[PDB]
């Protein structure tokens, strides 16, 4: 799909999205 | 040609911001459907999504 | 295409309707330079040039529409445009636009 | 010695006298195509067979037929050279004489009413150039021979990979030349099944029922019979002594073990048996009682206890049954009969019609013609003569030599032999055996495709004759030549075996014309190939070279013909051998195939021979059945004819091949075909003596057709005055050789013929007059001799890197000439006609400086990247210009034009000299000025040879006139002969002028074509690939200054520094031996150079030359005393640059001879010198190996491999960058690169390479704008390929969507 | 449906499939209008189903519909699936911009973080950056002027290129990329020519050797990509193998040969027994042609031990060593013992040097040490003059006697088979053992002859020394070579396998120095072809396995 | 038994 992989430098970003999906 | 596999009414114009019959042939006429040809004046790229 | 079964004719066909990024950059630069040059003219003169060549507007206009938008007639508008084109034909405000040709 | 060999005699280090000269290297092609086209009175080969296979054509009703008489091939329209120039196929028209005859319906058949015979044209057959090449669409091509399965019956097995049981399932398979496949297999329960066209299995008995075989006859054929009688109320056997060898033996004292040989010495014709011995046995016949009227016991039925009583009550006393063992004989056929469900012929026919045509209603008459068409019809089944011989040899049949269809006895014997193999007698056939594999060449393939086209026309001819309206029809109305021409064009232009001619060098020529491929139609598949086919079978000895097979997926699937291999009349490879008689070895030789090889013992050339002509050792090395061993001297049958018999031509050119590993020898053989000719061709100092054969048989050189004296020499023409012993009466007496000068090859390489002759000297037949590419004085000369030091130099020869001096760059030793084609095609479009003109809009004068008035650059113009070669303007439609653009136009003027600049420009990083321009114009189009100038130039060039011929003929005629000066009669005769000569010259010049002035059959829609030839001199630079002949490839890492490289005591610097580390691990020691021998050879060369310099007397020069040529106990006897003074001076002059030495493969120079020549050259015996560092001046503390090595410049240049791109053209559907340098594409970031970045953790680099760089259409434009602005930030979007995927999935009726 | 060239058109098979479907649906509607017989309507419906099935997934419902080229049509499924499908060819692996490719050469002057980039590739890849800088410094007024200067190859464009390249990492890749060290970030140094210059120490990571290999060049653009390349993908940070943790930048070939030749001991060399103040004094002595590089001396060595707790203890003692080890001590960083150098250095010893340098010093000291090891090894391998010759392969005189005795004993067992004392299999398995022990004894004799020499010491006695043969040094240093290759060079090639796996009873009794005859070469080819074919199939299978694991 | 519409129509 062309977005950041949930690994390496793109890990934290996905975490924030999960946080934004937790709220 | 009309209602074919490459029809300009169903899928869109061949040239950017033009029409098959050439009556509306500039950007000023965006979003306006010709009565003569029925082709919405827009970009050609819409033919890869219609 | 060749004796191999991995190469097809479909991979050697180029999209010609595509616009080069260099052309897009040149168009944006031309718009910016034209804005800068028109910033060096009188407000009415800039307005008549923009309206009769449709810059930053949704349509182009004849001298009738520009005449009606102001309090001004045919020949007046025609010679304000003439004066603008003589002003911009001067070498002092044309070196930037020469590079765009 | 020939004249061209007496100029430079190569010293031979071989020791074994040569008995058989190497034959013509390209016979495999020439002989095949000559068989294809030449007349065959017996009509077994060539177009005669193809015509006789289809003709005559019979109509359905039988009213009329079309018959064949003869054929001929007409005069070609063009020759080879102009066929290449225009781009047309070199071919001859086929003209066949046919007669149409009509038969009356009322009158009896066979009554001839009237015959209409004439000559009809049925297409154009491409001819083969003398060198064995084809000219198709103006390009030179080679048809490559195919190694295929021989037609016939093949017996093989499974080896036990079908089921876990130890049982092996055996099967047999018949392969027809044309037809449907037929298999006989065993299932893992001891039953034999039949398979037709690879369909689902059927009991084998079906194929017997359908052939009129009752069960009794089947049991008779497939089993032996043991009989029983009722004598004096006792059961009775018969006598077969071999059967018995245990209840008892009713032969009185001959009784046994209640070994048989004991009393088998005495015979009695009676054995009694119990009733129980028959219960387990099966019947053999059908027994019917007339009184009962029923069938008591059936054939192939187990006999019961009550069966004996009922038969005895019936009155029958003789009972014959089958014979079954557990080892030698089996119940396979009986059990197969028990599992079949049919009982009669028609029921079996219905079963096979249902299987052949699943779901079709059972029809009887259809069934009959189906089976008769499957195997017994000559139209759909054809076992060729070779297949017929293989069949008759496999099953032992001795008749039906001309039959091509299966019959009763063929299938019967195939079944019998397969059952015998299952029993234990006999063995399977080796699938990779060269007696089971055949060579199919140009002739056979052309015959097959011609027959396909003939069938295509046969159908329509038969239909038209079946119409019946035949009153005014001459035969050129049913024949349609276009399908036949389409078939031959398809074969010669789009076949996998019709490949572009590898034209780097003459070795590429020969190796491409002697290649054998297992791929192609009716062949193998790269992905479906196995280990067994790729492996080297022992039958390859002398037939296929075990060395040169390409590295990679095509390993083993592509082979090369060995030096002496030949094709017999049947297409099987054969190799020569010297026979032995009475222990002596004879000069004359016999050619043996793989089947004939197994029986005899074959010695080899390395075996020592006595002066009496016989073997010395009692136990000589030989081969039997592919196994090598030691055999008695008196048992020998044949010996090899030459030491290079097992290796092909490319591997026969590697010196000291026996000291190299097979891997590196293979790499060297493959890599020696990629060499590029240089400006100056130099001989190899160390060679093998094969170079002359390759150079002569390649055709690149100009070979004297007749002997004589060179009347005139020029860089483009050689005129030879033929001696008055080879003059055919009435001939002019001269021969003219026109030399190719700077012609582009298939690989963009210069093809140039250079004269090597003077005016006035004598030449004989077979002598070389001009040297082609990579040829020096008639010898093959690929690379150059380079001074070599084996030592590490500061990491600049790390791994396989090569360090190269500046001297060789300055001396242009490795500079190459590359000729490139550029085409500008002016077409006709909807808006108008595209025009070639110099009035190019928006272009100044400097860019038009090199253009002429027409719009084409001059000959000799130095052009660089971006320069216009052909000025072309294209009509264009209206452009809706943007508002700021019309501001610019209003202020600055500069009104737009109606034409756009679409002109042929030189590619970037390409800079060369225009050497030729060709203009092709469609008929009816105005020929521009330049076309006219080129036309007059070609006319002026072309009239010269005719002018010279006419001048010499008229001079002879006028000399005759003067000599004659009854009188008036001779004067009139001379005048009329002069007029005849004038008329002949006029006719020839008329034909020529018609050829040049003739228009061009261009493709529809194109009006003009302009072709520009660019010549580029490519110098050697870092990144270029250089190699030797022993697999030692490398990439140049640095062009070192001269003062920095190692030098010797005399001050001579080395030229190339090579890493020694690569020698021991890679096991290529022939390179070190080559370095040492080259050092010795160049030492002798400089000694001769010195002797020349101070003008020493010819006596000392002769003595030294004789001393050099007499070194070692060799087979060469060179007598310098038999050479003239001028001949000795020429020999000394040609030996100045080194003494050429020949070391044949497996018969090479020993170390003793190398050291002897090193001593003769006043050089260290070890071949190692003391080198000094140029940078520091300090000597290296260990001696370094220095010598001369033959280096090659491979066609892997960094000029055409360097590629770079930032933004270019994009693909139409994927919206992704293109692929390839020619298309200005981008590199592929595949799956493993993505895996590597995922492993690193580079999320942002991965995102950028996925979206912005590849297919995010808005993203890449925005990123370019940002980078120009100086932001280096991206706003990524959706890849376009994912949207394509979503649309494609939605088109399958699947709702795929993105949620928010 | 597009015009290729001169009126010729190129289409997609989807057009043909859709045309069939539309035509048959129209025919069905027409038949329904005309009230056709039931059989014709039924057949039309059957073909409509067949055509729709061929459009959705051709070759599944029945026989595949073929086009005018006698090849099957490609449907929707056939292009959403497969190796040549959308997923694996366009969505997982993409052709990319700002990319290049060129032949790779060797740069012995480079550093670990540097790679040699040609100026043509740098100009073409970094073109937008050049435009940006030209506009920001005002040399070019607009983009068209900047393109004009770039195309004209003006002088200032090169300075602009050397300012853009200054701190911009570039990603080098080699196909196949088996592991993550196959793509690495380097700082470009701009060079003339058309070939990429690669640091030798990274070649082992790329599995790259300079016989014609090509590498791909990628330019990261955004700031995040540049930081990722400089922080994660730099060759300096990638010196340990992710598979095992062992160093991957260990020296090979020329470096090992140079360091091995420098660290060897010669008996009774010029300058033996001298006393030296330190490494600098030893360098001075060798540069003055006083003491040989392999001369035993006593050198005052200062040595710092860095304990596990961080204690830096300095000490100074007099050690018996050679000149070469004293010099090599100059490049060894502080914190390591001298016992790591006071020995002949093969591949394993240098690997241990790098490993312990990394363990007790870190990464920066390790990379500087690796660079200096590489330069010293190259320089002294150059100065050594190691050369391979034909007198270097000393064939032992015992080989001929052993071959003769093996032949005699094979003939003895040949006249004992007719006695019936042995079977055919026993004869096979006994001749095989006879020759497979003759081979071992010949190899041992060759190694004993080649690895020893007899020299004269200072006193005058005859003393045994480890040999200085070129092939022996190549094998013992571990640079390139092994015992088996020497045994095929100067001993016996040995028993070989038939194409089926069986072993031929008669071995190849000749080596490569004296050459083989025709039969021996044929038998050798029998195994060479197997090796090549098995290499190819092995590559295919390993690729498939790696893909499944990923 | 068969999957070819042509044979079925036949
Ligand atoms: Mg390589
Ligand atoms: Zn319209």
């Amino acid at each position: 799909v062309g977005r950041l992989i949930p690994a390496g430098t793109g890990f934290a970003y996905h975490q924030d999205r999960q946080a934004k999906r937790a709220q | 040609e009309r209602d074919g596999l490459f029809c300009a009414r169903i899928f869109g114009p061949v040239k950017d911001y033009e029409c098959l019959c050439g009556k509306y042939k500039r950007l000023k006429h965006r979003g306006v459907i010709c009565e003569k040809c029925g082709v919405e004046v827009t970009q050609t790229k819409v033919r890869r999504d219609r | 295409i060749g004796d191999d079964e991995d190469s097809h004719l479909g991979d050697f066909i180029e999209d010609t309707t595509l616009e080069l990024p260099l052309d897009s950059a040149t168009a944006t630069s031309l718009k910016a330079a034209t804005r800068d040059v028109l910033a060096g003219l009188t407000p009415r003169e800039a307005k008549v040039l923009r309206m009769r060549f449709g810059i930053d507007m949704n349509t182009d206009h004849t001298l009738e529409e520009v005449g009606k938008q102001f309090d001004v007639t045919r020949e007046r508008i025609r010679q304000i445009e003439a004066k603008a084109l003589r002003k911009l034909r001067h070498p002092s405000r044309s070196e930037v636009l020469r590079s765009f040709l | 010695y020939s004249y061209t060999e007496k100029k430079r005699i190569r010293k031979d280090f071989g020791t074994r006298p040569q008995v058989l000269d190497i034959p013509y290297l390209l016979s495999i092609q020439l002989d095949s195509f000559e068989k294809f086209i030449e007349q065959d009175p017996e009509g077994q080969y060539g177009l005669e067979a193809a015509f006789r296979s289809v003709f005559p054509i019979q109509s359905y009703n039988g009213n009329s037929e079309l018959q064949y008489v003869s054929y001929r091939l007409g005069e070609p329209v063009f020759d080879v050279k102009e066929c290449q120039i225009r781009g047309v196929t070199y071919s001859k028209p086929l003209r066949v004489k046919l007669r149409l005859v009509i038969f009356d319906k009322d009158a009896p058949a066979g009554t001839v009413k009237d015959i209409k015979e004439q000559e009809v044209y049925m297409g154009e057959i491409p001819l083969m150039t003398e060198n064995g090449t084809f000219v198709i669409n103006g390009t030179e091509r080679v048809i490559v021979s195919q190694l295929h399965r021989s037609p016939g019956v093949f017996f093989d097995s499974d080896k036990g990979k079908t089921h876990s049981s130890g049982k092996v399932l055996y099967n047999a398979r018949i392969i027809p030349y044309r037809g449907s496949w037929l298999d006989f297999e065993f299932d893992p329960k001891d039953n034999l099944y039949v398979r037709i066209d690879r369909r689902r299995k059927l009991p084998a008995s079906i194929i017997l029922r359908v052939l009129g075989k009752t069960s009794a006859e089947i049991l008779d054929i497939f089993f032996e019979k043991v009989n029983f009688e009722v004598k004096d109320q006792t059961l009775m056997m018969e006598l077969v002594p071999e059967r018995l060898r245990t209840f008892d033996i009713e032969a009185d004292g001959k009784v046994y073990v209640e070994h048989i040989r004991q009393l088998e010495k005495d015979g009695v014709n009676f054995i009694e048996v119990p009733v129980e011995y028959i219960v387990g046995k099966v019947s053999a016949k059908d027994y019917v009682n007339e009184a009962t009227g029923e069938l008591i016991i059936t054939a192939n039925q187990e006999i019961s206890l009550e069966a004996l009583a009922n038969l005895s009550q019936a009155g029958y006393k003789k009972l014959e049954v089958l014979f079954t063992n557990d080892l030698d004989h089996g119940p396979f056929m009986s059990e197969t009969l028990r599992v079949d469900s049919t009982t009669d012929r028609i029921s079996a026919l219905v079963e096979i019609y249902r299987m052949m045509r699943p779901g079709e209603p059972p029809t009887k008459e259809a069934a009959e013609s189906l089976f008769e068409s499957l195997f017994f019809s000559a139209e759909r089944y054809d076992l060729s003569t070779v297949g017929r011989m293989k069949f008759n040899s496999s099953i032992g049949r001795e008749d039906a030599e001309e039959q091509g269809t299966l019959d009763e006895v063929d299938i019967i014997e195939v079944m019998k032999k397969l059952i015998s193999i299952r029993n234990g007698k006999g063995e399977v056939d080796d699938i990779d055996h060269l007696g089971n594999r055949r060579i199919r060449s140009v002739g056979e393939m052309a015959e097959n495709q011609f027959r396909v086209g003939l069938v295509r026309v046969e159908r329509a001819v038969k239909e038209r004759l079946s119409l019946g309206d035949l009153d005014n029809v001459m035969p050129q109305d049913l024949i349609n030549a276009k399908p036949i021409s389409a078939a031959v064009k398809e074969f010669f232009g789009s076949s996998q075996l019709s490949q572009f001619m590898d034209q780097n060098n003459p070795l590429s020529e020969v190796t491409h014309k002697r290649r054998i491929s297992a791929l192609g139609p009716g062949g193998l598949t790269r992905e479906r190939a196995g280990f067994e086919v790729r492996d080297v079978h022992v039958t390859h000895y002398g037939r296929l070279c075990p060395i040169e097979t390409p590295e990679g997926p095509n390993i083993g699937l592509i082979n090369s013909l060995s030096a002496f291999a030949r094709c017999n009349e049947y297409g099987f490879l054969e190799t020569p051998y010297r026979r032995v008689v009475n222990g002596v070895v004879t000069d004359e030789v016999d050619y043996l195939s793989a089947i004939e090889e197994g029986q005899f013992v074959i010695a080899q050339a390395n075996a020592k021979l006595t002066e009496e002509g016989g073997f010395a050792d009692e136990l000589v090395t030989a081969r039997q059945k592919g196994e090598s061993g030691l055999h008695p001297r008196e048992h020998v049958d044949y010996m090899d004819v030459a030491t290079n018999q097992v290796v092909s031509i490319a591997a026969s050119l590697i010196p000291f091949l026996e000291h190299d590993d097979a891997n590196r020898a293979l790499m060297g053989a493959n890599m020696q075909r990629q060499a590029v000719p240089t400006l100056r061709s130099e001989k190899p100092l160390v060679g093998t003596g094969i170079e002359r054969n390759v150079a002569v048989d390649s055709g690149v050189t100009a070979v004297a057709k007749r002997g004589g004296v060179i009347q005139s020499v020029d860089a483009s023409r050689i005129v030879v005055k033929v001696n008055e012993e080879e003059l055919i009466p009435g001939e002019a007496g001269i021969d003219i050789y026109n030399l190719t000068k700077y012609t582009r090859s298939n690989q963009n390489t210069c093809i140039n013929q250079r004269p090597c002759v003077m005016p006035g000297e004598p030449v004989a037949r077979g002598d070389v007059l001009a040297d082609g590419p990579s040829t020096d004085l008639g010898e093959l000369a690929l690379g150059q001799n380079m001074r070599i030091a084996f030592m590490p130099w500061n990491g600049y020869n790390f791994e396989d890197s090569i360090l190269v001096s500046e001297r060789v760059v300055q001396d242009d030793r490795f500079t190459t000439i590359h000729i490139q084609e550029l085409s500008c095609v002016a077409r006709d479009t909807k808006l108008g006609a595209e025009e070639i003109t110099a009035d190019i809009p928006n272009v100044g004068e400097a860019a038009l400086s090199k253009l002429d008035e027409s719009g084409i650059v001059y000959i000799g113009a130095e052009v660089k990247g971006g320069d216009i070669l052909v000025g072309k303007v294209t009509p264009k439609g209206e452009t809706q210009l943007t508002p700021e653009e019309k501001l610019l136009r209003a202020i600055f003027g500069e009104k737009a034009s109606d034409v756009k600049d679409t002109s042929l420009r030189v590619p970037n990083s390409v800079a060369g000299t225009v050497i030729d321009v060709q203009v092709f114009t469609r008929d009816g189009v105005e020929k521009d000025k330049r076309a006219l100038e080129i036309e007059q130039m070609q006319l002026k060039e072309a009239k010269k040879d005719l002018t010279e011929e006419f001048q010499i003929l008229e001079g002879g005629l006028l000399a005759r006139v003067r000599s004659v000066l009854e009188l008036q009669n001779q004067l009139e005769q001379l005048a009329e002969q002069y007029d005849e000569l004038k008329a002949d010259f006029d006719k020839k010049f008329e034909a020529k002028r018609r050829k040049i002035t003739q228009g061009d059959d261009l493709a529809p829609g194109v009006l003009k074509i302009v072709k520009v030839y660019l010549a580029v001199k490519r110098r050697i630079q870092p990144g270029d690939k250089m190699a030797g002949r022993h697999g030692n490839k490398g990439v140049i890492s640095k062009i070192n200054p001269v003062e920095d490289m190692p030098y010797d005591e005399n001050g001579q610097p080395v030229d190339i520094v090579l890493n020694p580390l690569g020698v021991p691990s890679r096991m290529n020691i022939g390179q070190i031996l080559e370095v040492h021998l080259g050092l010795a050879a160049k030492g002798i060369g400089d000694k001769i150079n010195q002797m020349i310099k101070e003008q020493q007397e010819l006596a000392k020069l002769r003595e030294f030359l004789q001393k050099v040529y007499d070194l070692g106990d060799t087979r060469q006897r060179v007598d310098i005393s038999e050479l003239s003074d001028e001949d000795v001076r020429t020999l000394a002059h040609n030996l100045r640059a080194g003494l050429p030495v020949a070391t044949p493969v497996f018969d090479g120079a020993p170390e003793s001879s190398i050291k002897a020549m090193l001593e003769l050259a006043d050089l260290p015996a070890s071949g190692q010198l003391t080198l000094f560092d140029g940078r520091t001046g300090d000597a290296f503390e260990r001696p370094v190996t220095v010598g001369y090595m033959y280096m090659l410049k491979l066609n892997h240049l960094v000029d055409d491999k360097m590629h770079a791109r930032s933004t270019g053209s994009y693909s139409l559907v994927t919206q992704q960058p293109l692929g390839g340098k020619a298309q200005f594409g981008g590199q592929r970031f595949g799956e493993m690169e993505v895996w590597a970045l995922e492993a690193y953790g580079a999320a942002y680099t991965l995102q950028e390479m996925l979206t912005v760089k590849s297919d995010d259409v808005n993203g890449r434009t925005k990123m370019y704008k940002n980078i120009v602005d100086g932001n280096h930030a991206m706003e990524p979007g959706m890849p376009e390929s994912f949207n394509v995927l979503l649309k494609e999935i939605r088109s399958l009726g699947i709702n795929i969507e993105l949620e928010d | 449906l597009v015009p290729l060239d001169g009126g010729r058109f190129a289409t997609s098979d989807l057009n043909d499939l859709y045309r069939r479907v539309i035509n048959r649906n129209n025919r069905l509607k027409r038949l329904l209008e005309l009230a056709a017989p039931d059989i014709i309507v039924r057949n039309e419906k059957r073909m409509l189903q067949e055509s729709v099935d061929a459009l959705l997934d051709n070759g599944r419902r029945g026989r595949a519909i073929t086009g005018s080229n006698k090849r099957p049509l490609k449907s929707l499924a056939d292009m959403i699936k497969g190796k040549q499908g959308r997923f694996r060819q366009n969505l997982l692996g993409k052709r990319v911009d700002y990319s290049g490719r060129s032949v790779i050469t060797v740069g012995p002057y480079l550093r670990l973080h540097q790679c040699g980039l040609p100026k043509k590739m740098a100009l073409e890849l970094f073109k937008p950056f050049i435009y940006s800088k030209l506009e920001t410094r005002g040399l070019a007024t607009t983009i068209k002027a900047a393109k004009k200067m770039v195309e004209r190859e003006e002088a200032v464009v090169w300075d602009i290129l050397d300012e853009v390249i200054r701190e911009h990492p570039v990603l080098l890749n080699r196909a196949p990329t088996l592991h993550r060290l196959g793509i690495q970030a380097f700082e470009p140094v701009l060079i003339e020519g058309k070939a990429i210059q690669l640091h030798p120490l990274v070649c082992a990571a790329y599995n790259a050797d300079f016989d014609g290999d090509q590498m791909a060049v990628h330019v990261p653009l955004t700031l995040e990509a540049q930081l990722e390349a400089r922080t994660l993908m730099m060759s300096t940070n990638n010196i340990l193998s992710p598979a095992s943790g062992d160093p991957i930048i260990v020296p090979s070939q020329d470096v090992v040969l140079g360091l091995y030749y420098m660290t060897r001991e010669k008996i009774n060399a010029k300058g033996e027994g001298m006393y030296l103040t330190g490494p600098a004094e030893a360098e001075k002595a060798y540069r003055t042609k006083t003491a040989e590089l392999h001369a035993r001396v006593k050198v005052r060595i200062t040595e710092t031990i860095k304990h596990e707790n961080g204690k830096l203890t300095t000490e100074t003692k007099m050690i018996d060593t050679t000149v070469g080890r004293a010099m090599l001590w100059q490049i060894v960083p502080k914190g390591l013992p001298y016992s790591l150098v006071n020995q002949k250095l093969g591949k394993k010893q240098i690997s241990n040097l790098l490993n312990e340098a990394y363990r007790k010093l870190g990464l920066k000291d390790t990379v500087i040490f690796a660079d200096q090891i590489m330069y010293t090894g190259f320089a002294y391998a150059a100065l050594s003059g190691v050369s391979v010759g034909i007198d270097d392969m000393v064939v032992p005189a015992a080989k001929y006697t052993e071959i003769a005795e093996a032949e005699e004993e094979v003939r003895e067992i040949q006249e004992q088979f007719q006695s019936g004392l042995v079977t055919a299999g026993e004869r096979y398995n006994k001749v095989i053992d006879i020759w497979a022990s003759t081979n071992d004894r010949v190899a041992k004799a060759m190694m004993e002859n080649l690895s020893s020499e007899q020299v004269i010491n200072r006193q005058g006695e005859q003393e045994k020394q480890e040999s200085f043969n070129s092939i022996y040094m190549m094998a013992d240093s571990g640079a390139r070579g092994s015992a088996a290759q020497i045994r095929q060079l100067a001993g016996m090639r040995g028993l070989m396998a038939r194409p089926d796996g069986s072993i031929i009873e008669t071995p190849i009794t000749a080596n490569f120095k004296e050459g083989l005859n025709v039969l021996q070469y044929f038998i050798s080819t029998h195994g060479a072809r197997k090796g090549l074919a098995d290499t190819a199939l092995k590559t295919a299978n390993s690729g498939y396995l790696t893909r499944r694991l990923v | 038994r068969t999957t070819d519409p042509v044979r079925m129509y036949m």
